[PDB]
């Protein structure tokens, strides 16, 4: 409102936490693994 | 014919926002619509409201989340069961419960402190 | 409920033939038991509607306890009215004025969801961008220390002879 | 919700259930001839839970702090946000682009004697 213009300004979603399950009464369990050169491993044992 | 595009559009827009509805898709299933040549070749259609432009006149998550199980023709064999349609809708509303219970654990830590 | 065939066979064809996809309406939309036209007022004032009792001012915080001071002196004024004259006209004269009393003091409190969502749509996104910035002395940090390898290599390069 | 401005709505309600929830005890139960006992301890309890509450509000009036800031400040303060967060994307990028020509010459600099090796066999 207020006569603000339309830009392209970047706005990033807060994808510091993730979500997977919920247990009871919430306090759900958070896990990005974040690997290094070991996921080129696993690629080449179904290989 | 401006008739055809808008009555279509709205008429196709809430048969996904029934298709929403985990229980409608399980009233498929009794009624066998999962397997008809017809319905999956028009279900593979079905999928164009991925587009954000179509999805400003869509309103509800899960409309795309389980057409998508229906492509793989897979999770179309089963759901004959309600049982399956139940543990499918009682993890849907176990998880929409999600930005409830994210605000109550930082108001409870706001109220801790 | 119904099912569709008119255009499910339109757009599975070759070429053009499934239709263009529709122009933005910029008129009525017939969503639901709601219309949510564009352009709408977000809300109504409490001119229209309701007798107004409190001038310009808007003192927020005495509009606030005057409301609360003039309805407990009502109600002990009403329990006389009751211990006088219960079956008089005048109570319901005197019901509708506490709810007039009532209706003034419930809009003026929320004006703070969408101004809420200014804080908070700032307040973490300078976050990433020091994530951003402490990342970026990251970089020099980490570029002219491999220049500082490169400069001792170089540096034990002839003496290395 | 769950803000100060809530528990004094529902302490407000309270006063005003207990007060009836009082007067219909009050009315129900009392002496029946004497020209109780559990009415009257009632009555003790139920007047000192509508002063305590009586009393919470006046803690919580005073308690909830006034009303602050405007909105068109904070617009402001997203116009400064917007010009900033434009030139961190250019800071950041001109830093990366330092390491994207050092990194084309220096993996050049791998290269060339990479394939050095191969020919000395």
């Amino acid at each position: 409102m207020s006569g603000v213009r339309a830009v392209r300004i970047s706005i990033e979603s807060a994808c510091e936490k993730q979500v997977h399950e919920v247990g009871l009464d919430g306090t759900e369990t958070y896990l990005p693994p974040l690997s290094m050169s070991q996921n080129l491993a696993r690629l080449a044992q179904r290989i | 014919d401006d008739a055809g595009n808008r009555l279509r559009f709205q008429l196709e827009l809430e048969f996904v926002q029934c298709l929403a509805n985990p229980n409608y898709l399980n009233f498929l299933a009794q009624r066998g619509y999962f397997k008809d040549k017809a319905f999956v070749n028009y279900l593979k259609y079905l999928l164009y409201w991925k587009d954000p432009e179509y999805a400003k006149y869509l309103k509800y998550p899960q409309c795309l989340h389980m057409l998508e199980l229906l492509q793989y023709e897979h999770f179309r064999k089963e759901l004959v069961n309600a049982q399956c349609a139940k543990f499918i809708d009682e993890q849907q509303i176990l998880h929409w419960q999600h930005y409830s219970r994210k605000r109550m654990r930082l108001q409870q830590a706001l109220a801790e402190q | 409920m119904q099912y569709i065939k008119e255009y499910t066979d339109e757009n599975i064809q070759e070429g053009l033939a499934p239709k263009p996809p529709p122009p933005i309406k910029d008129s009525y939309m017939m969503f639901g038991n709601q219309f949510q036209c564009d352009d709408l007022i977000i809300r109504p004032l409490e001119s229209q509607g309701i007798e107004r009792l409190h001038p310009m001012q808007f003192d927020h915080k005495k509009e606030l306890r005057k409301l609360n001071m003039s309805i407990l002196i009502n109600f002990l004024d009403l329990l006389d009215i009751l211990i006088r004259s219960p079956g008089s006209i005048k109570r319901e004269e005197k019901l509708e004025d506490l709810k007039l009393l009532f209706v003034h003091v419930h809009h003026l409190i929320n004006e703070y969801r969408p101004h809420q969502a200014r804080e908070t749509l700032r307040v973490m996104m300078e976050v990433q961008k020091r994530q951003r910035l402490e990342t970026a002395e990251r970089f020099q940090k980490h570029l002219e220390r491999v220049i500082e390898m490169i400069q001792n290599c170089l540096a034990s390069l002839p003496d290395d002879l | 919700m769950a803000d100060r401005l809530t528990q004094l709505q529902d302490a407000v309600n309270s006063l005003a259930d207990q007060f009836c929830n009082a007067i219909g005890v009050l009315q129900q139960c009392g002496p029946p001839a004497s020209f109780a006992n559990p009415t009257e301890e009632y009555a003790q309890l139920f007047a000192a839970l509508i002063a305590r509450t009586a009393k919470d509000i006046d803690v919580l009036i005073d308690s909830l702090p006034s009303e602050e800031s405007t909105a068109a400040l904070q617009a402001a303060s997203l116009y400064k946000l917007e010009e900033e967060n434009h030139e961190a994307a250019t800071c950041l990028e001109d830093v990366v682009y330092r390491g994207d020509m050092l990194l084309e010459k220096i993996q050049s600099a791998l290269a060339d004697i990479a394939q050095s090796q191969l020919k000395t066999r």
